[PDB]
């Protein structure tokens, strides 16, 4: 029983170890699968098929470098899947031919939301796979160790941030009242954010959002947003700085402002757009 | 909580279409996704079209936005052209707060979209380095001769930390030089993957 690498290298009868060099998808997104198919690069064969039956097993599977810190994954061995890094010696597959058959092993790796840019360095030890071979002939128990190196960087693009917002705020604090506006943002990967408001305005300072509502339009008012006392006029980019894993409150408050002159009873409703700009 | 799967998009000149991911976190609350692309000046020309132009995302879901090139190669072919991708999340009217004074917000994600003429020499990886300077006692002028938009971030007059800059292709930008200077100009940039390139040293031209 011996195995060889599609690249060239072999591990002879009795076991030993070899390097397996793999080119991986250059880009993988959070949520997706990075697939390292070794069945395309590692082959074995039985040396005496007619009288001996060989049993190949995935003894152990271990992760290194980026694979270890940026991914969660499974190992598909001969049709079935298991947790990778592995936790138990896999079931045994049989080899019965002098003809080089593949070793059906594939790594299915999915980047974590926290995965940087370069989740796997070019030239790094990505994994070590231990092939254990026995037989129905004697006490032969040999190990074929495969050291999997990545030939290139596998980048995981940075995603957009999440704008955690409760919902349709009831700016009910009757005409003079003002409420705080719960709105925070967090990013799986720290990055600079900025935002600006947008919508129909009712003033020359362009910062009092027009009253939009049917039920007897409480005329003369309008909604104005403030951030810790500072007024936010439409299309004025407010720089949030670096936003990371800890949510950042924009510190918004809805305020009533007067547009025209005579204020009048009725409802006051409004829709404002908040646009987060990514660097 | 609706989020885009990228903080930017590279549109390869020629591609029939590029796609972007959108995912809605809020386990319960539908949204109307309305997307569009404005040009550098902020005007909605039809250079690029997104589909579906309007659709719903109910609860935790994931869908794909596809950006279509409408610009019949009527853009400069020696450099990238700057555009802005916008994805708006439209909530729904509560028939519950109907006779109440209410305020509704519509979150929008706006990211850069570069039209990259697929036929340029200098490979993107090899662009940040080409960044030279010109530092006075108040007017440091980032200078980019390549054909890519340089998103200069973490800039420093050696010790002093400055304000980020976006340096246009074969163009330049001047960031207010504080004078708490040095010349040990330092900066990193943001690559096609919205990833920080490695810190490099300012090299005044
Ligand atoms: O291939 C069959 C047989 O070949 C050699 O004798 C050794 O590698 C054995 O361990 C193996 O069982």
């Amino acid at each position: 029983f011996a195995c060889k690498t599609a690249n060239g290298t072999a591990i002879p009868i009795g076991g030993g170890s070899a390097n397996v060099y793999v080119n991986l998808a250059p880009v993988v997104n959070v949520g997706q699968n990075l697939v390292v198919d070794l069945s395309t690069q590692i082959f074995c064969h039985n040396d005496y098929p007619e009288t001996i039956t060989d049993y190949v097993t995935l003894q152990r599977g271990s992760a290194y470098g980026g694979v270890l810190s940026n991914f969660s994954g499974t190992v598909k061995y001969s049709g079935s899947s298991y947790p990778f890094p592995t936790t138990s010696e896999t079931p045994r597959v049989v080899y019965n031919s002098r003809t080089d058959k593949p070793w059906p092993v594939a790594l299915y790796l999915t980047p974590v939301s926290s995965a940087g840019g370069v989740a796997i360095k070019a030239g790094s030890l990505i994994a070590v796979l231990i092939l254990r071979q026995t037989n129905n002939y004697n006490s032969d128990d040999f190990q074929f160790v495969w050291n999997i190196y990545a030939n290139n960087d596998v980048v995981v693009p940075t995603g957009g941030c999440d704008v955690s917002a409760r919902d349709v705020t009831v700016t009910l604090p009757d005409y003079p009242g003002s409420v705080p506006i719960p709105l925070t943002v967090y990013c799986a990967k720290s990055q600079n954010l900025g935002y600006y408001l947008s919508g129909t305005t009712a003033d020359a300072g362009n910062s009092i959002f027009t009253n939009t509502a049917s039920f007897s339009p409480a005329q003369g008012v309008g909604v104005q947003l403030t951030r810790n006392g500072t007024i936010i006029p439409a299309n004025n980019t407010v720089s949030l700085g670096a936003v990371g894993t800890s949510a950042v409150s924009l510190g918004l408050t809805a305020n009533y402002a007067r547009t025209g002159g005579q204020v009048t009873a009725g409802n006051v409703q409004s829709i404002i757009g908040v646009t987060f700009v990514y660097q | 909580g609706v989020a885009l799967g990228a903080t930017r998009v590279i549109y390869p000149a020629g591609q029939k279409q590029v796609q972007l991911a959108v995912t809605n976190n809020d386990e319960n609350s539908t949204y109307l996704i309305q997307s569009w692309v404005e040009n550098a000046d902020g005007v909605k020309d039809g250079r690029f079209i997104v589909t579906p132009p309007l659709f719903a995302m109910k609860g935790k879901k994931e869908n794909t936005l596809r950006i279509l090139d409408a610009t019949n190669n009527q853009l400069p072919q020696d450099r990238e052209s700057l555009f802005w991708m916008n994805v708006k999340a439209i909530p729904s009217m509560d028939k519950s707060k109907l006779t109440e004074n209410t305020l509704q917000l519509a979150i929008i994600s706006r990211i850069k979209l570069y039209y990259r003429p697929a036929k340029l020499a200098l490979p993107p990886d090899q662009a940040a380095e080409k960044l030279r300077f010109r530092r006075s006692a108040n007017s440091l002028t980032l200078i980019n001769p390549t054909p890519y938009y340089l998103t200069v971030t973490e800039l420093n007059a050696g010790t002093r930390v400055l304000e980020n800059a976006l340096v246009p292709p074969m163009g330049e930008s001047t960031v207010k030089l504080p004078s708490d200077a040095g010349s040990n100009i330092t900066y990193r940039t943001i690559n096609d993957y919205g990833a920080l390139t490695p810190k490099m040293t300012g090299v005044m031209e």
